[PDB]
Protein backbone atom coordinates (compact mmCIF):
# COMPACT_ATOMS: atom_id res chain seq x y z
CA UNK A 1 0.00 0.00 0.00
CA UNK A 2 1.20 3.53 -1.06
CA UNK A 3 -2.15 4.95 -1.11
CA UNK A 4 -1.46 6.48 2.64
CA UNK A 5 1.56 7.94 2.56
CA UNK A 6 3.82 6.45 5.68
CA UNK A 7 5.78 9.69 5.08
CA UNK A 8 3.01 12.33 5.27
CA UNK A 9 2.28 11.26 8.30
CA UNK A 10 5.64 11.20 10.22
CA UNK A 11 5.70 14.55 8.79
CA UNK A 12 2.40 15.45 10.29
CA UNK A 13 3.77 14.61 13.73
CA UNK A 14 6.51 16.33 13.22
CA UNK A 15 4.46 19.58 12.28
CA UNK A 16 2.54 19.28 15.61
CA UNK A 17 5.06 19.64 18.25
CA UNK A 18 6.87 22.91 19.78
CA UNK A 19 10.00 23.85 18.27
CA UNK A 20 10.91 25.03 21.85
CA UNK A 21 10.88 22.45 24.25
CA UNK A 22 11.81 23.27 27.91
CA UNK A 23 10.05 22.16 31.12
CA UNK A 24 9.16 23.57 34.38
CA UNK A 25 7.96 21.34 37.36
CA UNK A 26 4.79 22.20 38.94
CA UNK A 27 3.73 23.36 42.89
CA UNK A 28 2.02 19.94 44.34
CA UNK A 29 -1.54 21.14 43.29
CA UNK A 30 -2.59 22.60 46.81
CA UNK A 31 -3.58 25.73 45.63
CA UNK A 32 -5.42 27.06 42.35
CA UNK A 33 -4.14 30.23 42.18
CA UNK A 34 -0.08 29.22 41.81
CA UNK A 35 1.24 29.12 38.05
CA UNK A 36 1.14 25.40 38.95
CA UNK A 37 -2.11 23.95 39.86
CA UNK A 38 -1.88 20.58 38.45
CA UNK A 39 -5.29 20.16 37.28
CA UNK A 40 -5.63 23.92 36.14
CA UNK A 41 -2.66 23.21 33.97
CA UNK A 42 -3.74 19.96 32.09
CA UNK A 43 -6.68 22.02 31.27
CA UNK A 44 -4.54 25.13 29.63
CA UNK A 45 -2.63 22.37 28.03
CA UNK A 46 -5.48 20.60 26.49
CA UNK A 47 -7.23 23.21 25.45
CA UNK A 48 -3.92 24.78 23.38
CA UNK A 49 -3.07 21.29 21.92
CA UNK A 50 -7.17 21.36 20.37
CA UNK A 51 -5.89 23.93 18.30
CA UNK A 52 -2.96 22.34 17.07
CA UNK A 53 -4.85 18.75 17.11
CA UNK A 54 -6.83 19.86 14.24
CA UNK A 55 -4.12 21.08 11.94
CA UNK A 56 -2.85 17.43 13.06
CA UNK A 57 -5.57 15.96 11.70
CA UNK A 58 -5.61 18.18 8.44
CA UNK A 59 -1.95 17.49 7.42
CA UNK A 60 -3.36 13.43 7.72
CA UNK A 61 -4.09 11.66 3.95
CA UNK A 62 -7.54 12.29 2.88
CA UNK A 63 -9.18 13.80 5.84
CA UNK A 64 -9.42 17.23 4.51
CA UNK A 65 -10.69 15.29 1.49
CA UNK A 66 -13.81 14.35 3.28
CA UNK A 67 -17.48 16.22 4.10
CA UNK A 68 -17.69 19.21 6.34
CA UNK A 69 -19.76 17.34 8.50
CA UNK A 70 -17.22 13.89 8.87
CA UNK A 71 -14.59 15.92 10.06
CA UNK A 72 -15.57 17.58 12.88
CA UNK A 73 -17.43 14.58 13.70
CA UNK A 74 -14.52 12.21 13.80
CA UNK A 75 -12.89 15.16 16.31
CA UNK A 76 -15.55 14.87 18.91
CA UNK A 77 -15.05 11.30 18.88
CA UNK A 78 -11.21 11.38 18.96
CA UNK A 79 -9.88 14.41 20.64
CA UNK A 80 -9.68 13.13 23.92
CA UNK A 81 -8.08 9.84 23.38
CA UNK A 82 -5.98 11.70 20.64
CA UNK A 83 -4.69 14.26 22.63
CA UNK A 84 -4.02 11.09 25.48
CA UNK A 85 -1.87 9.45 23.14
CA UNK A 86 0.07 12.70 22.18
CA UNK A 87 1.29 13.12 25.73
CA UNK A 88 1.54 9.75 26.32
CA UNK A 89 4.33 8.99 24.07
CA UNK A 90 5.98 12.35 24.27
CA UNK A 91 6.31 11.76 28.29
CA UNK A 92 8.25 8.02 27.40
CA UNK A 93 11.51 10.62 27.82
CA UNK A 94 11.06 10.67 31.69
CA UNK A 95 10.30 8.28 34.46
CA UNK A 96 7.25 8.65 37.24
CA UNK A 97 6.28 12.08 35.28
CA UNK A 98 3.88 13.93 32.47
CA UNK A 99 5.75 16.02 29.86
CA UNK A 100 2.73 18.42 29.51
CA UNK A 101 2.81 20.57 25.69
CA UNK A 102 2.97 24.11 27.73
CA UNK A 103 6.96 23.12 28.86
CA UNK A 104 5.80 21.65 31.65
CA UNK A 105 6.54 18.79 34.32
CA UNK A 106 4.46 16.74 36.33
CA UNK A 107 5.37 14.40 38.89
CA UNK A 108 3.48 11.30 39.52
CA UNK A 109 3.60 12.96 43.00
CA UNK A 110 1.45 16.23 42.30
CA UNK A 111 -0.80 14.19 40.89
CA UNK A 112 -2.13 11.79 44.06
CA UNK A 113 -1.88 15.00 46.25
CA UNK A 114 -4.42 16.63 43.61
CA UNK A 115 -6.82 13.59 43.94
CA UNK A 116 -5.89 12.08 40.15
CA UNK A 117 -3.50 9.53 41.31
CA UNK A 118 -5.94 6.84 40.30
CA UNK A 119 -5.97 7.72 36.65
CA UNK A 120 -2.04 9.47 36.27
CA UNK A 121 -1.00 6.40 37.35
CA UNK A 122 -3.20 4.09 34.95
CA UNK A 123 -1.69 6.42 32.33
CA UNK A 124 1.93 5.67 32.87
CA UNK A 125 1.24 1.82 33.13
CA UNK A 126 -0.98 1.41 29.83
CA UNK A 127 0.79 4.36 27.84
CA UNK A 128 3.94 5.84 29.30
CA UNK A 129 4.96 2.28 30.49
CA UNK A 130 3.99 0.65 27.09
CA UNK A 131 5.32 2.44 24.63
CA UNK A 132 8.32 2.47 26.06
CA UNK A 133 9.46 -0.93 27.05
CA UNK A 134 7.86 -1.89 23.20
CA UNK A 135 10.04 0.97 21.75
CA UNK A 136 7.23 2.55 19.70
CA UNK A 137 8.30 4.97 17.20
CA UNK A 138 7.21 8.70 16.14
CA UNK A 139 5.55 6.93 13.00
CA UNK A 140 3.75 4.44 14.55
CA UNK A 141 2.05 7.25 17.21
CA UNK A 142 0.69 9.10 13.95
CA UNK A 143 -0.33 5.55 12.43
CA UNK A 144 -2.12 4.82 15.76
CA UNK A 145 -3.41 8.54 16.12
CA UNK A 146 -4.88 8.16 12.64
CA UNK A 147 -6.51 4.84 12.99
CA UNK A 148 -8.63 6.44 16.14
CA UNK A 149 -9.36 9.78 13.93
CA UNK A 150 -10.42 7.81 11.08
CA UNK A 151 -13.03 5.86 13.65
CA UNK A 152 -15.90 4.43 11.21
CA UNK A 153 -18.42 3.42 14.25
CA UNK A 154 -18.63 7.20 15.30
CA UNK A 155 -22.05 7.94 15.42
CA UNK A 156 -24.06 10.89 12.81
CA UNK A 157 -21.39 10.00 10.45
CA UNK A 158 -22.73 10.48 6.89
CA UNK A 159 -20.14 8.33 5.47
CA UNK A 160 -19.87 5.12 7.50
CA UNK A 161 -18.28 2.49 5.27
CA UNK A 162 -15.82 5.97 3.98
CA UNK A 163 -14.18 6.20 7.25
CA UNK A 164 -14.32 2.98 7.91
CA UNK A 165 -12.11 3.03 4.45
CA UNK A 166 -9.07 5.00 5.30
CA UNK A 167 -8.98 3.28 8.62
CA UNK A 168 -8.13 -0.24 6.22
CA UNK A 169 -5.04 2.23 4.32
CA UNK A 170 -3.00 3.04 7.61
CA UNK A 171 -3.89 -0.51 9.04
CA UNK A 172 -2.16 -1.43 5.75
CA UNK A 173 0.40 1.55 5.39
CA UNK A 174 1.36 0.12 9.33
CA UNK A 175 1.58 -3.17 8.69
CA UNK A 176 3.71 -2.56 5.88
CA UNK A 177 6.10 0.04 8.00
CA UNK A 178 6.19 -2.62 10.69
CA UNK A 179 7.42 -5.61 8.77
CA UNK A 180 9.70 -3.21 7.17
CA UNK A 181 11.69 -1.64 9.32
CA UNK A 182 10.87 -3.85 12.09
CA UNK A 183 10.95 -7.77 10.53
CA UNK A 184 12.84 -9.32 14.02
CA UNK A 185 9.78 -9.53 15.57
CA UNK A 186 6.62 -10.90 13.73
CA UNK A 187 3.67 -9.20 15.77
CA UNK A 188 5.24 -5.94 16.03
CA UNK A 189 2.51 -4.82 14.35
CA UNK A 190 -0.63 -6.31 16.60
CA UNK A 191 1.37 -5.50 19.55
CA UNK A 192 0.91 -1.58 18.61
CA UNK A 193 -3.06 -1.91 18.32
CA UNK A 194 -3.31 -3.76 21.66
CA UNK A 195 -2.85 -0.98 23.30
CA UNK A 196 -6.40 0.80 21.75
CA UNK A 197 -8.85 -1.25 24.21
CA UNK A 198 -6.74 0.19 27.26
CA UNK A 199 -6.51 4.08 25.91
CA UNK A 200 -10.48 4.00 25.30
CA UNK A 201 -11.17 2.92 28.97
CA UNK A 202 -8.66 5.51 29.56
CA UNK A 203 -10.19 7.81 27.32
CA UNK A 204 -13.06 7.60 28.96
CA UNK A 205 -12.34 7.62 32.61
CA UNK A 206 -10.36 11.01 31.86
CA UNK A 207 -14.23 12.52 30.42
CA UNK A 208 -15.15 11.80 33.60
CA UNK A 209 -12.43 14.16 35.39
CA UNK A 210 -13.63 16.63 33.00
CA UNK A 211 -16.56 16.29 33.93
CA UNK A 212 -16.62 16.56 37.61
CA UNK A 213 -13.75 19.73 37.89
CA UNK A 214 -16.72 21.49 35.28
CA UNK A 215 -19.51 21.07 37.12
CA UNK A 216 -18.37 20.70 40.52
CA UNK A 217 -14.89 21.87 40.70
CA UNK A 218 -13.75 25.93 40.46
CA UNK A 219 -10.92 24.51 37.57
CA UNK A 220 -11.15 27.08 35.26
CA UNK A 221 -11.86 25.57 32.00
CA UNK A 222 -11.30 27.68 28.02
CA UNK A 223 -13.35 28.13 25.65
CA UNK A 224 -12.23 25.28 22.79
CA UNK A 225 -11.73 22.80 25.16
CA UNK A 226 -15.24 23.31 26.86
CA UNK A 227 -16.62 23.45 23.28
CA UNK A 228 -15.32 19.28 22.84
CA UNK A 229 -17.06 18.17 26.05
CA UNK A 230 -21.21 17.49 25.48
CA UNK A 231 -22.72 14.31 26.49
CA UNK A 232 -23.90 13.21 30.12
CA UNK B 1 -2.74 -21.74 7.74
CA UNK B 2 -0.25 -20.94 10.42
CA UNK B 3 0.71 -23.50 13.04
CA UNK B 4 -0.67 -23.62 16.64
CA UNK B 5 2.09 -25.80 19.32
CA UNK B 6 1.40 -28.20 21.39
CA UNK B 7 0.03 -25.17 23.98
CA UNK B 8 -2.00 -23.06 21.92
CA UNK B 9 -3.70 -26.24 21.51
CA UNK B 10 -4.43 -27.49 24.90
CA UNK B 11 -5.16 -23.81 25.60
CA UNK B 12 -8.19 -23.91 23.10
CA UNK B 13 -9.49 -27.46 25.03
CA UNK B 14 -10.36 -25.89 27.92
CA UNK B 15 -11.95 -22.49 26.49
CA UNK B 16 -14.43 -24.10 24.74
CA UNK B 17 -14.76 -27.34 27.69
CA UNK B 18 -15.74 -25.07 30.23
CA UNK B 19 -17.39 -22.31 27.55
CA UNK B 20 -19.82 -25.47 26.22
CA UNK B 21 -20.37 -26.45 29.87
CA UNK B 22 -22.10 -22.99 31.19
CA UNK B 23 -22.20 -20.79 27.73
CA UNK B 24 -23.51 -20.67 24.35
CA UNK B 25 -26.42 -23.00 25.43
CA UNK B 26 -27.45 -20.94 28.00
CA UNK B 27 -29.26 -18.86 25.64
CA UNK B 28 -32.16 -21.47 25.19
CA UNK B 29 -32.95 -21.65 29.00
CA UNK B 30 -34.11 -17.84 28.68
CA UNK B 31 -37.70 -18.88 28.35
CA UNK B 32 -37.38 -20.41 31.78
CA UNK B 33 -37.30 -16.70 33.36
CA UNK B 34 -40.53 -15.92 32.88
CA UNK B 35 -40.38 -14.31 29.44
CA UNK B 36 -43.29 -12.17 28.30
CA UNK B 37 -45.66 -14.08 26.51
CA UNK B 38 -44.55 -11.96 23.26
CA UNK B 39 -41.25 -13.17 22.94
CA UNK B 40 -42.81 -16.33 21.73
CA UNK B 41 -45.00 -14.67 19.35
CA UNK B 42 -42.90 -12.56 17.03
CA UNK B 43 -45.65 -11.35 14.75
CA UNK B 44 -46.52 -8.17 16.95
CA UNK B 45 -44.54 -6.38 19.57
CA UNK B 46 -45.85 -5.69 23.52
CA UNK B 47 -49.46 -3.92 23.50
CA UNK B 48 -48.47 0.07 23.84
CA UNK B 49 -50.89 -0.09 27.19
CA UNK B 50 -49.83 -3.32 28.41
CA UNK B 51 -47.76 -3.05 31.86
CA UNK B 52 -43.63 -2.96 31.33
CA UNK B 53 -42.71 -4.38 34.80
CA UNK B 54 -43.37 -8.26 33.25
CA UNK B 55 -40.80 -7.70 30.86
CA UNK B 56 -38.50 -5.85 32.57
CA UNK B 57 -38.40 -8.62 35.63
CA UNK B 58 -37.66 -11.04 32.36
CA UNK B 59 -35.00 -8.47 31.74
CA UNK B 60 -33.09 -8.65 34.97
CA UNK B 61 -33.65 -12.35 35.95
CA UNK B 62 -31.78 -12.89 32.24
CA UNK B 63 -29.19 -10.73 33.23
CA UNK B 64 -28.25 -11.69 36.21
CA UNK B 65 -28.46 -15.35 34.80
CA UNK B 66 -25.85 -14.97 32.37
CA UNK B 67 -23.33 -12.99 35.00
CA UNK B 68 -23.93 -16.37 37.21
CA UNK B 69 -22.35 -18.42 34.13
CA UNK B 70 -20.20 -15.68 33.16
CA UNK B 71 -18.99 -16.77 36.18
CA UNK B 72 -19.28 -20.42 36.50
CA UNK B 73 -18.04 -20.68 33.36
CA UNK B 74 -14.55 -18.68 34.42
CA UNK B 75 -15.00 -21.44 37.84
CA UNK B 76 -13.50 -23.48 35.11
CA UNK B 77 -10.47 -21.82 34.31
CA UNK B 78 -7.31 -23.54 36.34
CA UNK B 79 -5.21 -20.23 35.47
CA UNK B 80 -8.28 -17.84 36.49
CA UNK B 81 -8.77 -19.50 39.60
CA UNK B 82 -4.82 -19.49 39.99
CA UNK B 83 -5.38 -15.65 40.30
CA UNK B 84 -5.77 -14.01 43.98
CA UNK B 85 -8.70 -12.73 44.71
CA UNK B 86 -9.46 -8.93 45.36
CA UNK B 87 -8.23 -9.57 41.05
CA UNK B 88 -10.54 -12.76 40.50
CA UNK B 89 -12.91 -10.36 41.02
CA UNK B 90 -12.19 -7.21 39.65
CA UNK B 91 -11.62 -8.92 35.98
CA UNK B 92 -14.97 -10.38 36.27
CA UNK B 93 -16.23 -6.58 37.44
CA UNK B 94 -14.53 -5.13 34.71
CA UNK B 95 -15.42 -7.82 31.91
CA UNK B 96 -18.57 -9.69 33.37
CA UNK B 97 -20.87 -7.36 31.27
CA UNK B 98 -18.48 -6.93 28.07
CA UNK B 99 -18.52 -10.93 27.76
CA UNK B 100 -22.23 -11.38 27.80
CA UNK B 101 -22.76 -9.59 24.81
CA UNK B 102 -19.72 -11.12 23.19
CA UNK B 103 -21.52 -14.67 23.62
CA UNK B 104 -24.89 -12.94 23.19
CA UNK B 105 -23.96 -11.76 19.34
CA UNK B 106 -24.28 -15.44 18.55
CA UNK B 107 -27.84 -15.14 18.75
CA UNK B 108 -28.41 -12.03 16.76
CA UNK B 109 -29.47 -12.13 13.33
CA UNK B 110 -27.96 -9.72 11.00
CA UNK B 111 -31.11 -10.04 8.93
CA UNK B 112 -34.02 -9.31 11.12
CA UNK B 113 -31.84 -7.59 13.09
CA UNK B 114 -32.76 -9.53 16.02
CA UNK B 115 -31.42 -11.91 19.16
CA UNK B 116 -33.26 -15.16 18.67
CA UNK B 117 -32.53 -16.98 21.99
CA UNK B 118 -34.81 -20.26 21.15
CA UNK B 119 -38.60 -19.95 20.59
CA UNK B 120 -37.84 -15.96 22.24
CA UNK B 121 -36.99 -13.11 19.65
CA UNK B 122 -35.71 -10.09 20.91
CA UNK B 123 -35.98 -6.44 19.44
CA UNK B 124 -34.32 -2.51 19.66
CA UNK B 125 -38.30 -1.59 20.56
CA UNK B 126 -37.99 -4.30 23.54
CA UNK B 127 -35.33 -2.49 24.89
CA UNK B 128 -36.58 0.93 24.28
CA UNK B 129 -39.85 -0.70 26.28
CA UNK B 130 -37.31 -1.55 29.20
CA UNK B 131 -36.15 2.25 29.61
CA UNK B 132 -32.56 2.04 27.79
CA UNK B 133 -32.36 5.49 25.94
CA UNK B 134 -32.48 5.57 22.43
CA UNK B 135 -29.12 6.39 21.83
CA UNK B 136 -27.49 3.94 23.93
CA UNK B 137 -29.86 1.30 21.59
CA UNK B 138 -28.77 2.23 18.30
CA UNK B 139 -24.65 2.06 19.87
CA UNK B 140 -25.48 -1.04 20.83
CA UNK B 141 -27.18 -3.03 18.09
CA UNK B 142 -24.69 -1.00 15.78
CA UNK B 143 -22.56 -2.87 17.55
CA UNK B 144 -23.63 -6.43 17.90
CA UNK B 145 -24.23 -6.03 13.63
CA UNK B 146 -20.66 -5.14 13.21
CA UNK B 147 -19.45 -8.20 15.40
CA UNK B 148 -21.64 -10.52 13.59
CA UNK B 149 -20.75 -9.80 10.38
CA UNK B 150 -17.13 -11.03 10.83
CA UNK B 151 -18.34 -14.56 11.14
CA UNK B 152 -16.07 -16.04 13.76
CA UNK B 153 -15.77 -19.22 13.76
CA UNK B 154 -16.60 -20.98 17.86
CA UNK B 155 -13.44 -20.73 18.72
CA UNK B 156 -12.45 -17.71 17.29
CA UNK B 157 -15.42 -16.42 19.66
CA UNK B 158 -14.24 -18.09 22.84
CA UNK B 159 -10.71 -15.92 22.93
CA UNK B 160 -12.08 -12.72 21.60
CA UNK B 161 -13.97 -13.33 24.97
CA UNK B 162 -10.73 -14.63 27.54
CA UNK B 163 -8.89 -11.13 25.91
CA UNK B 164 -11.80 -8.92 26.91
CA UNK B 165 -11.32 -10.69 30.64
CA UNK B 166 -7.72 -10.78 31.42
CA UNK B 167 -6.94 -7.06 30.64
CA UNK B 168 -4.29 -5.65 33.28
CA UNK B 169 -5.45 -1.81 33.04
CA UNK B 170 -8.64 -2.76 34.76
CA UNK B 171 -9.21 -0.50 37.85
CA UNK B 172 -8.02 -3.26 41.21
CA UNK B 173 -5.50 -6.15 39.74
CA UNK B 174 -2.45 -6.53 41.93
CA UNK B 175 -0.47 -9.08 39.71
CA UNK B 176 -0.78 -6.56 36.74
CA UNK B 177 2.32 -8.50 35.65
CA UNK B 178 0.83 -12.32 35.82
CA UNK B 179 -2.31 -10.69 34.53
CA UNK B 180 -0.64 -9.01 31.40
CA UNK B 181 1.36 -12.43 30.24
CA UNK B 182 -2.16 -13.70 30.51
CA UNK B 183 -3.34 -11.59 28.58
CA UNK B 184 -0.51 -11.77 25.85
CA UNK B 185 -0.56 -15.05 25.88
CA UNK B 186 -4.27 -15.15 24.85
CA UNK B 187 -3.63 -12.38 22.32
CA UNK B 188 -0.90 -14.19 20.77
CA UNK B 189 -3.04 -17.26 20.54
CA UNK B 190 -6.20 -15.57 18.43
CA UNK B 191 -3.37 -14.17 16.34
CA UNK B 192 -2.81 -17.78 15.20
CA UNK B 193 -6.15 -19.22 14.47
CA UNK B 194 -7.08 -16.77 12.16
CA UNK B 195 -4.23 -16.51 10.04
CA UNK B 196 -5.18 -19.87 9.55
CA UNK B 197 -8.45 -19.37 7.74
CA UNK B 198 -9.24 -22.21 6.04
CA UNK B 199 -12.14 -20.58 3.49
CA UNK B 200 -11.47 -16.85 3.11
CA UNK B 201 -14.33 -15.14 2.95
CA UNK B 202 -13.33 -12.56 5.56
CA UNK B 203 -11.22 -9.41 5.91
CA UNK B 204 -7.26 -9.74 6.52
CA UNK B 205 -7.31 -7.09 9.28
CA UNK B 206 -10.21 -9.11 11.00
CA UNK B 207 -7.78 -9.28 14.34
CA UNK B 208 -6.98 -5.15 14.43
CA UNK B 209 -10.83 -4.91 13.78
CA UNK B 210 -11.59 -7.01 16.59
CA UNK B 211 -9.28 -4.60 19.29
CA UNK B 212 -11.77 -1.90 18.10
CA UNK B 213 -14.33 -3.84 18.83
CA UNK B 214 -12.63 -4.51 22.35
CA UNK B 215 -12.26 -1.06 23.08
CA UNK B 216 -16.08 -0.28 21.67
CA UNK B 217 -16.81 -3.55 24.97
CA UNK B 218 -14.79 -0.55 26.75
CA UNK B 219 -17.27 2.58 25.64
CA UNK B 220 -20.34 0.10 25.73
CA UNK B 221 -19.58 -1.14 29.18
CA UNK B 222 -19.38 2.22 30.71
CA UNK B 223 -22.80 3.28 28.96
CA UNK B 224 -24.42 0.13 30.25
CA UNK B 225 -23.46 0.31 34.27
CA UNK B 226 -25.05 3.74 33.88
CA UNK B 227 -28.65 2.86 32.04
CA UNK B 228 -29.32 0.38 34.58
CA UNK B 229 -29.34 3.56 37.13
CA UNK B 230 -31.13 5.75 34.70
CA UNK B 231 -34.06 3.21 34.35
CA UNK B 232 -35.91 3.52 37.80
CA UNK B 233 -36.11 -0.08 39.92
CA UNK B 234 -34.15 -1.96 37.49
CA UNK B 235 -31.00 -1.69 39.24
CA UNK B 236 -32.56 -2.77 42.67
CA UNK B 237 -33.40 -5.96 40.63
CA UNK B 238 -30.18 -7.50 39.45
CA UNK B 239 -27.97 -6.63 42.70
CA UNK B 240 -25.31 -9.04 41.11
CA UNK B 241 -24.89 -6.82 38.26
CA UNK B 242 -25.02 -4.06 41.10
CA UNK B 243 -21.39 -5.56 42.03
CA UNK B 244 -20.08 -6.14 38.64
CA UNK B 245 -20.92 -2.41 38.01
CA UNK B 246 -20.32 -1.03 41.27
CA UNK C 1 -18.88 -4.45 49.86
CA UNK C 2 -19.40 -7.08 47.05
CA UNK C 3 -21.20 -9.64 49.37
CA UNK C 4 -22.48 -11.72 46.35
CA UNK C 5 -19.33 -11.25 44.42
CA UNK C 6 -17.23 -13.04 46.90
CA UNK C 7 -19.82 -15.15 47.96
CA UNK C 8 -19.61 -16.85 44.44
CA UNK C 9 -16.07 -17.37 44.22
CA UNK C 10 -15.22 -19.67 46.94
CA UNK C 11 -15.28 -22.88 45.27
CA UNK C 12 -17.40 -25.01 42.65
CA UNK D 1 -20.27 24.30 17.17
CA UNK D 2 -18.51 27.84 16.77
CA UNK D 3 -14.47 27.68 17.85
CA UNK D 4 -14.07 24.09 15.94
CA UNK D 5 -16.06 25.07 12.26
CA UNK D 6 -13.39 27.69 11.79
CA UNK D 7 -10.16 26.57 12.06
CA UNK D 8 -11.64 23.42 9.57
CA UNK D 9 -11.98 26.06 7.40
CA UNK D 10 -9.34 28.82 7.26
C1 LIG E 1 -3.63 12.25 33.52
C2 LIG E 1 -4.48 12.92 34.62
C3 LIG E 1 -5.99 13.02 34.26
C4 LIG E 1 -6.89 14.18 34.89
C5 LIG E 1 -7.44 15.31 33.95
C6 LIG E 1 -8.20 14.81 32.63
C7 LIG E 1 -7.29 14.50 31.36
C8 LIG E 1 -7.92 14.22 29.97
C9 LIG E 1 -7.79 15.35 28.93
C10 LIG E 1 -6.76 15.06 27.83
C11 LIG E 1 -5.40 15.60 28.31
C12 LIG E 1 -4.83 16.69 27.43
C13 LIG E 1 -3.29 16.60 27.17
C14 LIG E 1 -2.44 17.94 26.84
C15 LIG E 1 -0.93 17.74 26.31
O1 LIG E 1 -0.36 16.65 26.45
O2 LIG E 1 -0.31 18.65 25.76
Amino acid sequence: NEDMPVERILEAELAVEPKTETYVEANMGLNPSSPNDPVTNICQAADKQLFTLVEWAKRIPHFSELPLDDQVILLRAGWNELLIASFSHRSIAVKDGILLATGLHVHRNSAHSAGVGAIFDRVLTELVSKMRDMQMDKTELGCLRAIVLFNPDSKGLSNPAEVEALREKVYASLEAYCKHKYPEQPGRFAKLLLRLPALRSIGLKCLEHLFFFKLIGDTPIDTFLMEMLEAP
Amino acid sequence: PVQLSKEQEELIRTLLGAHTRHMGTMFEQFVQFRPPAHLFIHHQPLPTLAPVLPLVTHFADINTFMVLQVIKFTKDLPVFRSLPIEDQISLLKGAAVEICHIVLNTTFCLQTQNFLCGPLRYTIEDGARVGFQVEFLELLFHFHGTLRKLQLQEPEYVLLAAMALFSPDRPGVTQRDEIDQLQEEMALTLQSYIKGQQRRPRDRFLYAKLLGLLAELRSINEAYGYQIQHIQGLSAMMPLLQEICS
Amino acid sequence: RHKILHRLLQEG
